[PDB]
RNA sequence: GCGUUGGAUUGUUCACCCACUAAUAGGGAACGUGAGCUGGGUUUAGACCGUCGUGAGACAGGUUAGUUUUACCCUACUGAU
């Protein structure tokens, strides 16, 4: 359901975590409240893996994973990929990408069926995405903002975009993603909605200073 | 631990030796020493620089 | 097609904006730190 | 109007329902009710002249079946309470004060905050 | 120094002192930023203060979009050209010094950071990580 | 005990803003310190203006140019036999 937390004192939960339908990744920053905001509302259907990729605690901006695969950038090492492989269900495939745009969670906005991709991605990348995730792509900007994975949080049930999204563009996004959206905000008005919060098909974690009208329109559309 | 390669010459860069250089077109270069780094700065071509791996592979 | 997120009700445009006009009127100040006499 | 239900923030548990929240007429404002009176050490002297706020920042409810074991075990005059499924505080109990956020002395009753506390309609959403 | 910053940074080599005119990396409308001061800098006589990667500075726009210039605004240094040492042994440097206009809380003013961004800058601020395509 | 800044203008001490900072406290040692430096100011001789004087000339008014010397001795201090 709806959950607030903070990583250390920041409300950008999607920066420090990557939640999906099969697993959930978090960073190592203490904060038993931040860990319990997952593991208190989670059964053991999904494993909560603690990892840093390329030494960075910003793992939710540099991984772009699905329910059936995980994309780590070229900067990750062998040891923190082995730690991912030895603690994750084998229905996914941890493929390390080698292309230019290193912030994969920033340039990729994917759920279990469709993937919205930043336009200047390499032509070798989207076919690899459709190989490891079984998912077709759409190389279109949310609203001129070419960073589609941080200005749009997306699940199978609903979507959510930043409030500069034109009404003519929400139609195109809903027709290509086959999913209704809403132009909303998060964390007292932060327009970086794909990074201010993380989502599942049954759990939506939000930053701590979010408001009740923000959580109402998050939980209204992300459950259906 | 991982060993890497010089980008100009093709020498095995060991950890703690050489430099890195992140170009403005978002390409990353490794240099084993200041000779290879300065030959990259002077716009030289590793296919012309005779002692690299590229010269020996192009000249077979 | 948004909501205020402070009071919640009014749908505002996509021209580049914030919470509602009464919300920036009553909650947000930009004239603080002056003596009125 | 329709019925509502008040619940907690950062945790998803239903706290209380409607058919509560007496409005109790917040403003009178003659000389001393709208002023947060702080009496000094002697002579009934009043230093602090603070105007009361306009918004009502507290919920006033009835004793609850979840409140019955806490009221039955180790009863004292004034304390604090919280959610059983969490540890985030929602307020305190008293039968001699803890007036309002607007600040009138009332009958002995349990209060509820609206900071880290929200309210939701019991029926479905309006779906905008 | 900790003005909205996430954690604690190691000592990067001080790349660019006051008076340095670095580029502007985001689409705020500015084009260059003139560094006038560094937040959280120690005072020694005659030592004029210098900014490394990931530092929050106070700066001034010198070119572009006249709504932005002639005022002091906080910036965050996202690229530097002085070669610094990462603790895993690599020395590295970018080809230009470049910063990003932010508020005092650390939240950016633009929407996309063109060009690469150092790891030591992207990690220390969660808003610079959210707006940067290439990291290192 | 330990610290007490970076600048814009001015020869300035003084003052005044800008900005960072834990903080930008007040003073003294021949109003510390020119065989330590600099020479912007003042303070020779050149010249221009304004006022005053019949005039030569005056101005603590404005402006611009204008040589800054010596240690190898004794002590002191720093190191070395
Ligand atoms: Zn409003
Ligand atoms: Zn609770
Ligand atoms: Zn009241």
């Amino acid at each position: 359901m709806a959950t607030r937390t903070q990583f250390e004192n920041s409300n950008e939960i999607g920066v420090f975590s990557k939640l999906t339908n099969t697993y959930c990744l978090v960073a190592v920053g203490g904060s038993e409240n931040f860990y319990s905001a997952f593991e208190a509302e989670l059964g053991d259907a999904i494993p909560i893996v603690h990892t840093t990729i390329a030494g960075t605690r910003i793992i939710g901006r540099m991984t772009a994973g699905n329910r059936r695969g995980l994309l780590v950038p070229t900067q990750t090492t062998d040891q923190e990929l082995q730690h991912l492989r030895n603690s994750l269900p084998d229905s996914v495939k941890i493929q390390r990408v080698e292309e230019r745009l290193s912030a994969l969670g920033n340039v990729i906005c994917c759920n279990d069926y469709v993937a919205l991709v930043h336009p200047d991605i390499d032509r070798e990348t989207e076919e690899l995405i459709s190989d490891v995730l079984g998912v077709e792509v759409f190389r279109q900007t949310i609203s001129g903002n070419i960073l589609v994975g941080s200005y749009c949080s997306l699940s199978n049930q609903g979507g959510l975009v930043h409030p500069q999204t034109s009404v003519q563009d929400q139609e195109e996004l809903s027709s290509l993603l086959q999913v209704p959206l809403v132009a909303g905000t998060v964390n007292r008005g932060s327009s970086v909605v794909g990074a201010g919060m993380v989502v599942n098909d049954y759990l939506a974690v939000t930053g701590l200073d979010t408001t009740a009208p923000e959580l109402s329109v998050i939980e209204s559309i992300f459950r259906l | 631990m991982k060993v890497e390669i010089d980008s100009f010459s093709g020498a095995k860069i060991y950890p703690g030796r050489g430099t890195l250089f992140v170009r403005g077109d978002s390409k990353i270069f490794r240099f084993q020493n200041s000779k290879s780094a300065s030959l990259f700065k002077q716009r030289k071509n590793p296919r012309r620089i005779a002692w690299t791996v590229l010269f020996r592979k192009h000249h077979k | 097609t948004l909501l205020c997120c402070n009071c919640g009700t009014p749908i505002d445009g996509s021209t580049g904006l914030v919470m509602c006009y009464d919300c920036i009127k009553l909650t947000v100040d930009i004239t603080q730190g002056i003596p009125r006499e | 109007s329709k019925v509502t239900a008040v619940r907690c923030k950062k945790c998803r548990t239903k706290l209380a329902l409607s058919t509560s929240f007496i409005a109790h007429d917040p403003p009178s404002k003659e000389s001393s009710e709208g002023h947060f009176i702080k009496r000094a050490a002697n002579s009934h002297r009043i230093i602090d002249i603070q105007e009361s706020q306009a918004n009502c920042s507290h919920f006033f409810i009835e004793p609850l079946k979840w409140m019955q074991p806490e009221l039955q075990g180790k009863q004292e005059l004034e304390g604090k309470f919280s959610c059983p499924g969490c540890s985030s505080k929602v307020g305190g109990y008293n039968w001699k004060g803890s007036r309002c956020s607007c600040g009138k002395w009332v009958i002995p009753a349990i209060h509820l905050q609206t900071s880290k506390v929200d309210q939701f309609p019991l029926q479905s959403t309006a779906l905008p | 120094s900790g003005n909205g910053a996430q954690g604690t940074k190691f000592r990067i080599s001080l790349g660019l002192p006051v008076g340095a005119i670095m580029n502007c990396a985001d689409n705020s409308g500015a084009r260059n930023l003139y560094i006038i001061a560094v937040k959280g800098s120690g005072s020694r006589l005659n030592r004029l203060p210098a900014a490394s990667l990931g530092d929050m500075v106070m700066a001034t726009v010198k070119k572009g979009k006249p709504e932005l210039r002639k005022k002091v605004m906080p910036a965050i240094v996202v690229r530097q050209a002085k070669s610094w040492r990462r603790r895993d042994g690599v020395f590295l440097y970018f080809e230009d010094n470049a910063g990003v206009i932010a508020n005092p809380k650390g939240e950016m003013k633009g929407s996309a950071i063109t060009g690469p961004v150092g790891k030591e800058c992207a990690d220390l601020w969660p808003r610079v990580a959210s707006n940067s395509g290439v990291v290192v």
